[PDB]
RNA sequence: AUACAGUGAAACUGCGAAGCUCAUUAAAUCAGUUAUCGUUUAUUUGAUAGUUACAUGGUAUAACUGUGGUAAUUCUAGAGCUAAUACAUGCAAUCUCGACCCUUUGGAAGAGAUGUAUUUAUUAGGAUGAUUCAUAAUAACUUUUCGAAUCGCAUGGCCUUGUGCUGGCGAUGGUUCAUUCAAAUUUCUGCCCUAUCAACUUUCGAUGGUAGGAUAGUGGCCUACCAUGGUUUCAACGGGUAACGGAGAGGGAGCCUGAGAAACGG
C-alpha cells in the first residue's frame, strides 16, 4: 500500500526542524522548496502540537499549542489559519460540542474547563481534580470529565449545573468514552479494568478485567473508543497492547501487539471511509492500519517525530497527526478512500508526493 | 575532489585502493571541507555499512550538530549508537573525523570547547581503537630512524615545522591522558616512542 | 526538621559525605546587627527557615518596633498588638487606639501570648508579614 | 515628563518666577537634577553673559566653556556641588558652593584651585578583576584607591587625570559643609557623630561661633581640618 | 519621625 | 490574562475591593512552561527591557554534578521520579527545579573508573554504599538545581548522604 | 477546602445555563432495545 | 488569452494572444513550474519549452504558488503584518487572463521578439572581488584600471562615470587598523603603570 | 580627480514617534516619608575587553530597466540589474618564582602562569549595622555572548626609496560596573456623619507554613499538601455626602514593537 505525507517535516529524526529553518534561507536557491506544496497555511505551531480534531461539517479544524499556549482553527476552504486565541495553561483535552467550530469545551492542565464561543471565552470552571479526558453526551448535553481520583467529575450545560458525581471504584479515568447508538460510558482506568456506566440512570452495568497471558507487567487502561454499530469496543492499554472486545462476550477477540511496548494513544474506527473492518490504533511513534476480523496489518505510517495525537477526516484518506514538530503532518492513503473535496486535486500530485513506504 | 564523489563507480577507476587511501587521508584534513567531500568521495564506494550510518557522519562533519551528534552517535550502549558488527568498519572513518577537528586550532572559545568534546569521546571506545587514535597522531612523526640508529637526531628533521608537528601531538596526548587517566592505553609504538622521540628532539634542539 | 515533601536544607551550603570531618552539618549564620545578639539556638540549632533573621536569607533594614503577643497559633508567625494615645484637637483630649501586626517568628525564639517582643523591618515576606521577630522579653 | 514650570522648578537656582512659562530641565548627567546648575543658568540668570538661551547655545558651540576640565556643550548639562567651570577665553575659573541662603554662589577661584575639586566618597568596593575602585558623589569612577579611604571620607581630585592626590577622613574635628536640610551652605567642626545602624546617621557640628546644630550624615561634606579648608570659601 | 525636608515658604520673606 | 497584581485579592480585613483599573503591561505574568523529557525544544521570550529569557519546552540532556569528587558531566535525563510539590508533575514527567529525576551513570561511571582504576588509591574509591548500588543498576537518583523554565538548562547534581536518604525514604 | 475549588459546588453558575438544548431524538436504539443488551454486557 | 513569454538568456519577453481554444486547453489542468512543449502551442513554437510562472485572472487576481486549486480563495499573505487577500490558484484554467511563461529551451525557429533580440545589463560590479570575478583578475591585477565607465553626454558636455569600489585596500584602512592595535597596546601599558604605582603604595603602607 | 571624491531626487539602514469625551470616587485617590541586601532602566557622565587579513560571500535585493492583469486602492505577477555601520563569515605576546650570586640597580639557566558572558556544584571571603554582598578559584554547561572586515578631516616622524616602517583630531559601534533620567512594589502619618450599618472574611485563597509556576524582581501574584485561621464596640464591615471638592476612541476577545505601552499604532 502506499502512503503520502503530503505535509510534515522531510529530514532525519536526529536532525531538530528549527535546524531545518536555519538551513531554509541557505537552501532557497534549490529548487525542492519551491516544488513544495504546503496543504493548509501556518499548519504549524511554533513548538508543538497536543491534540487535532476536526469540525463534523468538515469545513473546520481545531488544534492546540505548547507555547504560547493557543488554539489555531484552520478553514479548509480558504487553506488558511481561520485565527489563533491564546488560552492561559497548556491544554490537556478538548471538544467540539457544535457543528461548526464556534463552540468547544477545553480541559486545560491547571483543572479548569474553558468554554470558548465565537467571539472569545465565555466563562472558566474549575473542577475539584485534575482532569485527563473529557466527552460530550448529545442527547443529555452533560459534560462527563475523568478525574485522578476515583470520582467522575459532571457538568451539566442545559441546566449549566454540575450534579451529583459517579463514584467508581478505582482510582484515575485516563479516557472516557460513549457511545451514540447505546450511550454507555466506558472509563479507562489506572488498574487493568474498564469501567461502563448506563447514561440513562446513576447504575453500573459491569467490569471488563483485561488480560494479557504474554506478559505479566502491571498495565493501565490508556484509551477507550466505541464503533458505531453498539456492538464493538476497543481498548488501549500502556504496554502497547489493543483490545477489540464484542461488548455482548468478555472475551477479547482479537490482541493486536503494536511491538514498541509504547503507550496507545488514540484508536480511531474507519468505517465511513468503505470497507468498514478495519481499525486504526495510534502510539507515540507508530498508528497501524489493520482490519478488526482478520487483523492483518494494512498500512503502516511511522513519523519522524513522536505522535501526540492522530484524526481522520471523515469520508477521505486525510490523517492528521498532532507531533511534537514546528510542522504538523498530514498523510494520505489513496487506497483507503478519495481525497477530499478540498483537496481536489491532490490526486494531480501524487506523483510529486514523498510516497513513504 | 567534488568531481570524484561524481564518478558513477569510483570502485572500478584506475587505481581504487590507493586513492581510497588518500581519500583516507583527507577526511583527516583539519579543513571541514576537505572532510566533506573526501567522505562524499569515500562513499562513492559503496559499502552498506557506511549507508546505514550516512546521516550521522554527515552530522559529525556539520559543525553546528557536531556536538550533539557525538552525544547520540558514540555514546556507548546507545540505542542509535553503532552495532558492534558493524564497529570494524564504520569507527575507522570515525578516527580521522575527529582527528581533524581536534586538528582545528584552539582561537575560540567554540573551538576551544570542539577540541575538549573530541577528546572526551575516547572513553567509549574501546581500547585498541583509542590506540588507533594515538597512531594517527604519532603517523606525521618520523621516528623509527631515530630509534633504528644509536638514538641520534637527523639535522634535516630539526625544523620549526616538524617541533610543531610533536607539539600537536603530545598535546592531544596530554588531553587523552587527562581523560583517560588510568585507563589510558599505553604502547611503545603508538605513543611512548614518539613521546621519547619528541623530547630528544628538544635537547638536541634547544642544545644546536 | 525533615517534616515536608521537600528536603529542607540552607542554600549553598555544602556537607561533603566522604570527607566527614565533623558530625554536625556545616550550618551558617549571620548576625543582624543592631546589637541584637544571634541566639546560640540558633548557632547551634538543627532548623531550616529561610525567612529566620540570623539563618535565613532575609534582612533587618528600616522600622524597629516593640510590641505585646497576642496571638501565636500560626506556623512560625505571631500576631503582635500596638498601643497610643492619638491627640484629638477639636477636643484637645487623647483617645486610645491599637493596631494588630502579624510578624514573622523564628524557631529560635519561643514567645507566648502576653510577653514583649521588638521586631525589625524585612522584606516582604508573605501577604501581610513584613516584620520579623528579632528580640524576646 | 519633558518640561518644568518655573514656579514648579526648584528653589535653589534663583530665577525669578515670572521671567516665562518654563525653565530649563537639567539633563542626565553627574549630579541630580534637584541639586544641578545647568550651564544655561549660570551663564545667563547669574553671570548674565548671556541674554537668551540661542546666545548660550553659540557660546557653547564656540566651546568657551570648560566643565571640570572638559568642553561641554549642552546647554543643559547639570554642573553640581563642587564643579569648576573654567573660561579660557576670559580667564575666569568658577567653583559652584552653596551660600548660607541656600543658593549656588558664583565663587571665583584660582587656577591652582581650579586644577582641582574635591570628591565625597559615596561607595568603595571592589570591581572585576580584583580591581578596588571609589564612587564619588559626582558618580566618578576612580580606580586603585588608597587602602585607607573609606565611605564618608573625601577625596582630592586632579582634573587633568583624575587621580587621588590626597584624602580626608571623616572623624571629629574636621571641617564640614552642609548639602541638605535648613543648615545646607553652613560651614562647621564635627562634634559627635550619633549612629542609627538601619537608620539615618546624625552629625552635630559646631560653628565658629559655637551654635551648634544637628544634620543627617547624607548632607556632610568633609572640606578639610578646623581653620585649614582645602578649597576657597565665600 | 522627622521628615528633615526643606520648606520653602519658611525662608522667603513674608514681611509684606 | 495572567497577572500577578494584588488588587484582585480581598484586603487583610476580609473587605472585597472593587477593580481599581484595567490590567497593565509591567505587571503582567505569563504561564508555566510544562518542560518535559524529549528531543531539545526551546522558545526565546522577549522580556522587558533588552533581557530576554530561554523556555525549555522539551529537554532530554542535563548538565549534572557530582559534588563529593567535584565533576560536572552532561548525561541523558531518563525521567522524573519524585517532585515534592505535586504528584501529577511526576506523573506526566514534568521538569521543573527541585524534582528528582533518574540521569544515566555512563560518564560518572568511566571518570570514576579511569581516574581510580577501579570498577565501580583504594580508600579514596571508597564511596556510599547506596550510590554503588545505583552505579550497579546503572542510574542515578539526581535533583534539578538549575530552573529550564527561565534560563533554558536543567543542571543539578547527584543525591548523596542525608537528602539522598530522604528522599529514598520518601520514594 | 471550599476555597479554590477543591470541593464541590452545587449552586447555579449563571454564565453556562443553557449553554446548548438536548436533542429529543436520543439514542439511534429504542429505549427498551438498548436496556436489553446492558443487562446481556459482558454475558 | 494573453500570454507573457520571457526569454531570460537574453533577458527578453513579449505578449501573444491567441484567439483559438486549442491552445488555451492544451495547458488546461497544469501547474506553475510545470513545462510544456511548444509545437502543441503552435507551429511557431515548434520545439520550445515553456515552464509556467503564474499568471493573473479576468479579475485581476494574481496566480500563487502552494496553493492547488482551480479557483480563487482568500489566504492570509505578507506584503510581521499579515492581510486576507484573494489569490487565484495555481492550476491553469479558463478563468486565467495572462499567463506568464518561461523559455527553458528554444526550439527550431526563432521568435522575433524574443530571441533574436537583446536587452544589457543595466548596472556592473561595484565591490572589488565582484569586479576580479567579472573579469577573472590575478590577486595581482589592479581593479581600478578596470573599473567599468558610462559615457554621459549632456548637450556639448561629456563625462565619464565609474562607480566608487568598496571594500577596495587603501592606506587609509591600514592606518586605521594600525592605530587601533596601537591604541590597545597603549590602553594595556597605562594600565599595568596603574597596577605598578598601587603595588607600590601599597608596600609603603604595609 | 580613471575607483569615487561638490550637491543631490528615490530607495535600503539608524534615532524618535510614550488636546477632547464619559464616569465618579472618603486616607484603596492623593500628599508627606521610609526601604528595595527584592528590583528593570534608552539616554547623560566616568571607568572598563593584549588571549583572504595589503580585507570573505550573495548564501541580495530595494531604488532602477523592461513585459502585463485588474473597475479599482499606500492593488498586483514575470524577467533583468547593482551597494552597506543591512545580511551571514572570519584573523612569532605578556607576567612571576627566580639559581648563576655571574655583576652586587643589574642581567640571567630553568621552572611556571596567563579572556569575557549563561547555568549548575564546590572552595576562600574588602564593604555595610547586618549578607550566601563585592571579588577570586576549581569542574563542567550553553541553539556558549562579546572581544571593530565601519566612516570624515590632516599627511606628521623616520629611515632600512620602497609609496617600506611608524602615525594626529574626530564620528559610528561594543562587554561589565558605577552615575543619571525614570519606573514598580513598599514602611508610618494625614479634620465629615455615622450602630436608626454589629458582625465581616473562608463567596471558586480567606489567615500562615513548605515546595513549585510566573514575575526586573519580594510577595498566595498563581499552583500541590498541610493548620483553622485574620479584623472588630479602641468601631471592622456597610450607607450618605458642595469627596471636581479615573476610564474609552463603534462594542467586547486575543496578539505584535519598544528602555519605557497591555499604545488614541498595527
Amino acid at each position: 500500500v502506499s502512503v503520502y505525507q503530503v505535509s510534515g517535516t522531510n529530514v532525519s529524526r536526529s536532525l531538530p526542524d528549527w535546524i531545518a529553518k536555519k538551513r531554509k534561507r541557505q537552501l532557497k536557491n534549490d529548487l525542492e522548496y519551491q516544488n513544495r506544496v504546503e496543504l493548509i497555511q501556518d499548519f504549524e505551531f511554533s513548538e508543538a502540537s497536543n491534540k487535532i480534531k476536526v469540525s463534523r461539517d468538515g469545513q473546520y479544524c481545531m488544534a492546540t499549542g505548547t507555547y504560547k499556549p493557543q488554539i489555531h482553527v484552520y478553514d479548509f476552504a480558504n487553506l488558511s489559519l481561520k485565527f489563533d486565541r491564546h488560552t492561559d495553561a497548556e491544554n490537556v483535552d478538548f471538544t467540539i460540542l457544535s457543528d461548526d467550530w464556534t463552540k468547544s469545551v477545553h480541559l486545560q492542565n491547571d483543572r479548569s474547563i474553558q468554554f470558548q464561543n465565537k467571539g472569545g471565552l465565555h466563562y472558566t470552571t474549575r473542577i475539584p481534580k485534575f482532569g485527563r479526558s473529557l466527552v460530550y453526551n448529545k442527547v443529555n448535553c452533560d459534560l462527563y470529565v475523568g478525574a485522578s481520583g476515583n470520582e467522575l467529575y459532571r457538568l451539566n450545560l442545559e441546566k449549566g449545573r454540575f450534579l451529583n458525581p459517579f463514584k467508581l471504584d478505582t482510582e484515575g479515568v485516563n479516557h472516557v468514552s460513549i457511545n451514540e447508538v447505546n450511550g454507555l460510558l466506558a472509563a479507562g482506568t489506572e488498574t487493568n479494568v474498564v469501567e461502563f456506566w448506563d447514561p440513562r440512570s446513576r447504575s453500573r452495568v459491569s467490569k471488563l478485567y483485561l488480560e494479557n497471558n504474554i506478559d505479566n507487567r502491571p498495565f493501565q487502561v490508556t484509551t477507550t473508543s466505541f464503533r458505531n454499530d453498539g456492538l464493538t469496543f476497543a481498548c488501549g492499554t500502556s504496554n502497547g497492547y489493543s483490545y477489540i472486545y464484542d461488548l455482548r462476550t468478555s472475551e477479547p477477540s482479537i490482541i493486536k501487539d503494536q511491538g514498541y511496548g509504547f503507550d496507545i494513544k488514540k484508536i480511531i474506527w474507519l468505517d465511513n471511509v468503505g470497507t468498514e473492518n478495519k481499525i486504526v490504533t495510534c502510539d507515540k511513534r507508530i498508528a497501524k492500519i489493520w482490519d478488526r476480523l482478520d487483523g492483518k496489518a494494512y498500512a503502516s505510517m511511522e513519523p519522524s517525530v513522536d505522535i501526540n495525537d492522530i484524526e481522520h477526516v471523515p469520508g477521505t484518506g486525510m490523517f492528521f497527526t498532532a507531533n511534537e514538530s514546528i510542522p504538523m503532518h498530514t498523510y494520505y492513503i489513496p487506497s483507503l478512500g478519495p481525497s477530499p473535496r478540498w483537496c481536489s486535486f491532490l490526486d494531480s500530485i501524487t506523483e510529486e508526493l514523498e510516497e513513504k513506504p | 575532489l567534488k568531481t570524484l564523489s561524481k564518478f558513477k563507480n569510483i570502485k572500478n577507476v584506475y587505481s581504487a585502493t590507493e586513492l581510497h587511501d588518500h581519500l583516507m587521508v583527507l577526511l583527516g584534513s583539519r579543513n571541514t571541507d576537505v572532510q566533506k567531500l573526501a567522505l562524499d568521495a569515500l562513499l562513492a564506494y559503496k559499502n552498506p555499512t557506511l549507508n546505514k550510518y550516512r546521516d550521522n557522519l554527515k552530522n559529525l562533519l556539520d559543525d553546528t550538530l557536531f556536538k550533539d551528534e557525538i552525544t547520540t552517535f558514540l555514546t556507548e550502549n546507545g540505542s542509535q549508537s553503532i552495532k558492534a558488527e558493524d564497529e570494524k568498519v564504520v569507527m575507522p572513518y570515525v578516527l580521522r573525523i575527529f582527528f581533524g577537528r581536534a586538528q582545528v586550532p584552539p582561537t575560540s572559545g567554540q573551538k576551544r570547547s570542539r577540541k575538549i568534546a573530541v577528546i572526551s569521546v575516547l572513553p567509549n571506545f574501546k581500547k585498541p581503537y583509542i590506540n588507533d587514535f594515538l597512531s594517527l597522531a604519532s603517523e606525521r612523526l618520523d621516528y623509527n630512524y631515530f630509534f633504528g640508529n644509536s638514538h641520534q637526531i637527523n639535522s634535516s628533521k630539526a625544523t620549526l615545522k616538524t617541533i610543531r608537528r610533536m607539539t600537536g601531538f603530545v598535546n592531544i596526548v596530554n588531553s587523552t591522558l587527562s581523560v583517560l587517566r588510568t585507563n589510558f592505553p599505553l604502547h611503545t609504538n603508538s605513543v611512548l616512542q614518539p613521546l621519547i622521540y619528541s623530547i630528544a628532539m628538544a635537547y638536541y634542539v634547544l642544545d644546536t | 526538621v525533615q517534616s515536608e515533601r521537600a528536603f529542607q536544607k540552607q542554600p549553598h551550603i555544602f556537607n561533603n559525605p566522604k570527607v566527614k570531618t565533623s558530625k554536625r552539618t556545616k550550618r551558617w549564620y549571620k548576625n543582624a546587627g543592631l546589637g541584637f545578639k544571634t541566639p546560640k539556638t540558633a548557632i547551634e540549632g538543627s532548623y531550616i527557615d529561610k525567612k529566620c533573621p540570623f539563618t535565613g536569607l532575609v534582612s533587618i533594614r528600616g522600622k524597629i518596633l516593640t510590641g505585646t503577643v497576642v496571638s501565636t497559633k500560626m506556623h512560625r508567625t505571631i500576631v503582635i498588638r500596638r498601643a497610643y494615645l492619638h491627640y484629638i484637637p477639636k477636643y484637645n483630649r487623647y483617645e486610645k487606639r491599637h493596631k494588630n501586626v502579624p510578624v514573622h517568628v523564628s524557631p529560635a525564639f519561643r514567645v507566648q501570648v502576653g510577653d514583649i517582643v521588638t521586631v525589625g523591618q524585612c522584606r516582604p515576606i508573605s501577604k501581610t508579614v513584613r516584620f520579623n521577630v528579632v528580640k524576646v522579653s | 515628563k519633558k518640561h518644568l514650570k518655573r514656579l514648579a522648578a526648584p528653589h535653589h537656582w534663583l530665577l525669578d518666577k515670572l521671567s516665562g512659562c518654563y525653565a530649563p530641565r537639567p539633563s542626565a548627567g553627574p549630579h541630580k537634577l534637584r541639586e544641578s546648575l545647568p550651564l544655561i543658568v549660570f551663564l545667563r540668570n547669574r553671570l548674565k553673559y548671556a541674554l537668551n538661551g540661542r546666545e548660550v547655545k553659540a557660546i557653547l558651540m564656540q566651546r568657551h566653556v570648560k566643565v571640570d576640565g572638559k568642553v561641554r556643550t549642552d546647554t543643559t548639562y547639570p554642573a553640581g556641588f563642587m564643579d569648576v567651570i573654567t573660561l579660557d577665553a576670559t580667564n575666569e575659573n568658577f567653583r559652584l558652593v552653596y551660600d548660607v541662603k541656600g543658593r549656588f554662589a558664583v565663587h571665583r577661584i584660582t587656577d591652582e584651585e581650579a586644577s582641582y575639586k574635591l570628591g565625597k566618597v559615596k561607595k568603595v568596593q571592589l570591581g572585576k578583576k580584583g580591581v578596588p575602585y571609589v564612587v564619588t558623589h559626582d558618580g566618578r569612577t576612580i580606580r586603585y584607591p588608597d587602602p585607607n579611604i573609606k565611605v564618608n571620607d573625601t577625596v582630592k581630585i586632579d582634573l587633568a587625570s583624575g587621580k587621588i592626590t590626597d584624602f580626608i577622613k571623616f572623624d571629629a574635628g574636621k571641617l564640614v559643609y552642609v548639602t541638605g536640610g535648613r543648615n545646607l551652605g553652613r560651614i562647621g567642626t564635627i562634634v559627635h557623630k550619633e549612629r542609627h545602624d538601619g537608620g539615618f546617621d546624625l552629625v552635630h557640628i559646631k560653628d565658629s561661633l559655637d551654635n551648634t546644630f544637628v544634620t543627617r550624615l547624607n548632607n556632610v561634606f568633609v572640606i578639610g581640618e578646623q581653620g585649614k579648608p582645602y578649597i576657597s570659601l565665600p | 519621625h522627622f521628615e528633615d525636608r526643606f520648606d520653602a515658604r519658611e525662608h522667603k520673606d513674608r514681611s509684606n | 490574562g495572567i497577572s500577578r497584581d494584588s488588587r484582585h485579592k480581598r484586603s487583610a480585613t476580609g473587605a472585597k475591593r472593587a477593580q481599581f483599573r484595567k490590567k497593565r503591561k509591567f505587571e503582567l505574568g505569563r504561564q508555566p512552561a510544562n518542560t518535559k523529557i524529549g528531543a531539545k525544544r526551546i522558545h526565546s521570550v522577549r522580556t522587558r527591557g533588552g533581557n530576554k529569557k530561554y523556555r525549555a519546552l522539551r529537554i532530554e540532556t542535563g548538565n549534572f554534578s557530582w559534588a563529593s569528587e567535584g565533576i560536572s558531566k552532561k548525561t541523558r535525563i531518563a525521567g522524573v521520579v519524585y517532585h515534592p510539590s505535586n504528584n501529577e508533575l511526576v506523573r506526566t514527567n514534568t521538569l521543573t527545579k527541585a524534582a528528582i529525576v533518574q540521569i544515566d551513570a555512563t560518564p560518572f561511571r568511566q571518570w570514576f573508573e579511569a581516574h581510580y582504576g577501579q570498577t565501580l588509591r583504594a580508600a579514596s574509591a571508597k564511596i556510599e554504599s547506596s550510590v554503588e548500588s545505583q552505579f550497579s543498576a546503572g542510574r542515578l537518583y539526581a535533583c534539578i538545581s538549575s530552573r529550564p523554565g527561565q534560563s533554558g538548562r536543567c543542571d543539578g547534581y547527584i543525591l548523596e548522604g542525608e537528602e539522598l536518604a530522604f528522599y529514598l525514604r520518601r520514594l | 477546602k471550599a476555597s479554590k475549588g477543591r470541593k464541590l459546588n452545587y449552586s447555579v453558575q449563571d454564565p453556562i445555563a443553557n449553554y446548548e438544548a438536548p436533542i429529543t431524538s436520543g439514542y439511534k436504539w429504542s429505549d427498551d432495545q438498548i436496556d436489553e443488551f446492558f443487562a446481556g454486557l459482558l454475558g | 488569452m494573453k500570454l507573457n513569454i520571457s526569454y531570460p538568456v537574453n533577458g527578453s519577453q513579449k505578449t501573444f494572444e491567441i484567439d483559438d481554444e486549442h491552445r488555451i486547453r492544451v495547458f488546461f489542468d497544469k501547474r506553475i513550474g510545470q513545462e510544456v512543449d511548444g509545437e502543441a502551442v503552435g507551429d511557431e513554437f515548434k520545439g520550445y519549452v515553456f515552464k509556467i510562472s503564474g499568471g493573473n485572472d479576468k479579475q485581476g487576481f494574481p496566480m500563487k504558488q502552494g496553493v492547488l486549486l482551480p479557483t480563487r480563495i482568500k489566504l492570509l499573505l505578507t506584503k510581521g503584518e499579515r492581510k486576507r487577500k484573494s489569490v487565484r490558484g495555481a492550476i491553469v484554467g479558463p478563468d486565467l487572463a495572462v499567463l506568464a511563461l518561461v523559455i527553458v529551451k528554444k526550439g527550431e525557429q526563432e521568435l522575433e521578439g524574443l530571441t533574436d533580440t537583446t536587452v544589457p545589463k543595466r548596472l556592473g560590479p561595484k565591490r572589488a572581488n565582484n569586479i576580479r570575478k567579472f573579469f577573472g583578475l590575478s590577486k595581482e591585477d589592479d581593479v581600478r584600471d578596470f573599473v567599468i565607465r558610462r559615457e554621459v553626454t549632456k548637450g556639448e558636455k561629456t563625462y565619464t562615470k565609474a562607480p566608487k569600489i568598496q571594500r577596495l585596500v587603501t592606506p587609509q584602512r591600514l592606518q586605521r587598523k594600525r592605530h587601533q592595535r596601537a591604541l590597545k597596546v597603549r590602553n594595556a601599558q597605562a594600565q599595568r603603570e596603574a597596577a605598578a604605582e598601587y603595588a607600590q603604595l601599597l608596600a609603603k603602607r604595609l
